[PDB]
């Protein structure tokens, strides 16, 4: 029973229990909480390695023989930041533990058995995390998909029909016809998709068809008329059809104020976008909504993290979203009374306190579809700087905080739109949407994006070279991104109603197709870690944001992690 | 003699009894079954002869077997013996309670719980409230029932009780005799705090704003303690 | 006085009111079939002098400033 030194061990199998990893260049320190291996029996593939016939690979596999093994993987998920082997079978997470060959290994469950049929993927040294799920996508251009994908985003929930104004302003694919188109278009892409409908309508009839037509929910956007009527109608139908509903509060306050909007929501579940304010909504309050139970708070994107140039930026954007032509009087008045450095500031803090739960993007509409994950982390690193560790933190690490910022674009959005059963976290049973992160580039530049248990895109080099490592090394589409293969590795979400009515056959969808569920039964308390409720106020004058009594405001930054250190642009 | 399956059931039981009696007779400590039967079988005949009453047999059965008659454990086992027999007035349920006693030290499946106390509803800041039954009939409210919506007779501050349940053992309840006045203990409802049903007062999320409505409706519906309508501003949904 | 009318201005634009600010807007009647549906749920019908009664009544109960008062309102069979 010889013994080796961690020094070695780690370079061999990766950080084990008690060890700590630095997320990218941020001051966020992760610590391996647990490890499922059996020191001396760990899986290694290569020349004369372990994963070989009769050895680590059973010649008498279990009738569950894995399709693919990700050896020695450091798992950072809302369920823990531990170590272990991740197994994949039939496009799903078949098992998470030891695994190898029961014929020669002490603790290998038929769940994680390695056989002639299972491929080997090294993971030691890397950090495996579930794919992100940006849920505030404005389907303006099909080019976002790929970009977002390169981020660490496997699922995109939004509304829209291309570079059309209605779409440029709101994430809504209006009507069942336009719905058909996108669902049919979706077939093309490598990235789970779900579309939202126009909640903006006080016509129950017209409101139900879109859901029966594939929509996983509704969206109430200011540009379409976010009135209490619309708001109420949408909400009710949403209940009947067990589907989610997003909202972009009535800024101009024409119909009323948040008081009214909240009164309309009648306590029903509601996923709020750019809650903070800059993204749009009831000026100035709104952000105060993120403190209520029935609300699913979400942060936009640009106003995160808080840097010296943030405020100086937004002034424009409004124009290129609400058709706020840079000239008109009425326009050039509110657009200015919305980008409050106040609300913008507290945000970060609110995100730290668990006041906010999701981190959208708003792709091409006041948000970077490729900067969700990155920012979520910066914003974390930042907060740590200014506030230090957290009270809930245990041990010399930031695990708890990590697991908070992480589930902000993984498990929390998945729940927000009833798809937490299939995706959103590295847990056995769910769809194998995983991404391997090389510690140094965590939160910004992922190694590979495996979709539905099979590589869809990864960092690839000189296709002509003698090895995959040599430059140019950018992201290149992978097999599960082509042919019929794509069809097998992706899921286009829709509603039960549609699912049952056979929307799949109806529209000849070849893509996998599942229905969204459990969307009306959830509340703020259903948000992992970020489940904090707390009556907040906002001074109409100073605009200062108060919570429970105390005042919350982060300090603007002059530099951020995960930036210029990694991209030539 | 049209024999009902019910009758056969008994004819069988009866002899199950005869064996029983016939065994101890020969001097043998009766076991679980044997006791049970015997006891039961007795009542059946007693009801037949039409002499003793239900009330009586219910008691007299406790005098059929001495703690030295049965085996060690039997006593503890037979918590009670239920048996319906046909009395001249009709079939009746003679329930014989604890017919024998712990004349032994053995007790099958006995419980060795570890002394100490369990704290119900951990950290849940309770609150007392005056509650008087101004109605002619009694009222038992339960553990997880939205107190605020209790019978429109329990006069008290509904307002102070919005979204709360009698801080007591999960399951049990509190009784109010017409007239009786007390101060119940009631913690906030946990979970997502989604009140739906009961008296139709909330049917939403326990909100300080949803509250306004509940308080308003209870006023119109007549629940004592439901404050008053100080120029109520109606909402777009309620 | 404003029942069934819209700010007589360029189609699209709007009017701003700063907390406190006081002005006299210009507002013409709504054209088309004059079928109000939605907004604040006050009408949801045809702009009628009779439908009006209801709107005025609801706004009263809902709290909109200037919504006159309920001088013994006679309820209808649908509203
Ligand atoms: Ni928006
Ligand atoms: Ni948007």
């Amino acid at each position: 029973m010889k013994k080796i030194s961690r020094k070695e061990y780690v370079s061999m199998y990766g950080p084990t229990t008690g060890d700590k990893v630095r997320l990218g260049d941020t001051d966020l320190i992760a610590e391996v909480e647990h490890d499922y291996t059996i020191y001396g029996e760990e899986l290694k593939f290569g020349g004369g390695k372990t994963l070989r016939e009769g050895m680590s690979q059973s010649n008498n596999p279990s009738k569950e023989e894995l399709d693919l093994i990700i050896t020695n993987a450091l798992i950072v998920d809302y369920t823990g930041i531990y170590k272990a082997d991740i197994g994949i079978k039939d496009g799903k997470i078949a098992g998470i533990g030891k695994g190898g060959n029961k014929d020669m290994q002490d603790g290998v469950k038929n769940n994680l058995s390695v056989g002639p049929a299972t491929e080997a993927l090294a993971g030691e040294g890397l950090i495996v995390t579930a794919g992100g799920i940006d849920t505030h996508i404005h389907f303006i251009s099909p080019q976002q998909i790929p970009t977002a994908f390169a981020s660490g985003v496997t699922t995109m929930i939004g509304g829209g029909t291309g570079p059309a104004d209605g779409t440029n302003a709101t994430t809504i694919t209006p009507g069942r016809r336009n719905l058909k188109w996108m669902l049919r278009a979706a077939e093309e892409y490598s990235m789970n998709l779900g579309f939202l409908a126009k909640g903006n309508a006080s016509n129950d009839a017209s409101l139900a068809d879109q859901i029966e037509a594939g929509a996983i929910g509704f969206k109430i956007h200011e540009d379409w008329g976010t009135t209490p009527s619309a708001i109420n109608h949408a909400l009710d139908v949403a209940d009947k059809y067990d589907v989610q509903v997003a909202i972009h509060t009535d800024t101009l306050n024409e119909a009323g104020c948040v008081e009214d909007t909240m009164a309309a929501i009648a306590g029903r579940t509601m996923h709020t976008f750019h809650t903070e304010g800059a993204g749009g909504g009831h000026a100035p309050d709104i952000i105060k909504v993120a403190g209520e139970h029935n609300i699913l708070p979400a942060s936009t994107n640009p106003t995160i993290p808080f840097t010296v140039n943030t405020e100086a930026e937004h002034m424009d954007m409004l124009m290129v979203c609400h058709h706020l032509d840079k000239s008109i009087k009425e326009d050039v008045q509110f657009a200015d009374s919305r980008i409050r450095p106040q609300t913008i500031a507290a945000e970060d803090t609110l995100h730290d306190m668990g006041a906010f739960s999701i981190t959208s993007s708003d792709s091409q509409a006041m948000g970077r579809v490729g900067e969700v994950i990155t920012r979520t982390w910066q914003t974390a690193d930042k907060n740590k700087k200014e506030f230090g560790r957290l009270k809930e933190e245990k041990g010399d690490n930031d695990n708890f905080r990590i697991k908070r910022y992480l589930s902000k674009y993984t498990i929390n959005p998945a729940i927000a739109h009833g798809i937490s059963e299939y995706v959103g976290s590295v847990e056995v049973g769910k769809v194998a949407d995983l991404v391997l992160w090389s510690p140094a580039f965590f939160g910004v530049k992922p190694n590979m994006i495996i979709k539905g248990g099979f590589i869809a895109l990864s960092q690839m080099g000189d296709a002509n070279a003698s090895i995959p490592t040599p430059q140019p090394v950018y992201y290149r589409e992978m097999f599960a991104h082509h042919g019929k293969a794509k069809y097998d590795a992706n899921i286009t979400f829709v509603s039960q109603a549609a699912y049952d009515k056979g929307i799949k056959e109806e529209l000849g969808l070849e893509r996998q197709v599942l229905p969204v569920k459990n969307c009306r039964n959830v509340t703020k308390k259903d948000m992992q870690f970020n489940n904090t409720t707390a009556h907040i106020e906002v001074n109409p004058e100073t605009y200062h944001v108060f919570v429970d009594g105390k005042e919350v405001t982060s300090k603007p930054a002059n530099k951020v992690s995960l930036a210029q250190l990694f991209s030539i642009f | 003699m049209k024999l009902t399956p019910k009758e056969l059931d008994k004819l069988m039981l009866h002899y199950a009894g005869e064996l029983a009696k016939k065994r101890k007779e020969k001097g043998i400590k009766l076991n679980y079954v044997e006791a049970v039967a015997l006891i039961s079988a007795h009542i059946m005949e007693e009801a037949r002869a039409g002499k003793k009453t239900a009330a009586e047999l219910m008691q007299e059965g406790r005098t059929l077997l001495k703690p030295d008659d049965v085996m060690d454990g039997v006593a503890s086992m037979i918590h009670e013996v239920g048996i319906e027999a046909m009395f001249p007035d009709g079939t009746k349920l003679v329930t014989v309670h604890t017919p024998i006693e712990a004349n032994g030290k053995l007790v099958p499946g006995e419980l060795f719980l570890k002394n100490e106390d369990i704290t119900i509803n951990e950290g849940k800041k309770a609150v007392s409230v005056k509650v008087k039954n101004v109605g002619d009939r009694p009222v038992q409210i339960g553990s997880h029932f939205h107190f605020f919506e209790v019978n429109r007779c329990l006069d008290f501050d509904r307002e102070k009780t919005f979204g709360k349940r009698l801080d007591i053992a999960a399951g049990t309840a509190v009784r109010f005799e017409p007239g009786e006045e007390k101060s119940v203990e009631l913690i906030d409802i946990g979970g997502n705090r989604r009140i739906f049903g009961f008296n139709a007062l909330v049917d939403r999320q326990a909100d300080n704003e949803s509250k306004k409505i509940a308080l308003h409706r209870a006023k119109e519906r007549g629940f004592h303690g439901a404050k008053s309508d100080d120029n109520y501003v109606k909402t777009i949904k309620e």
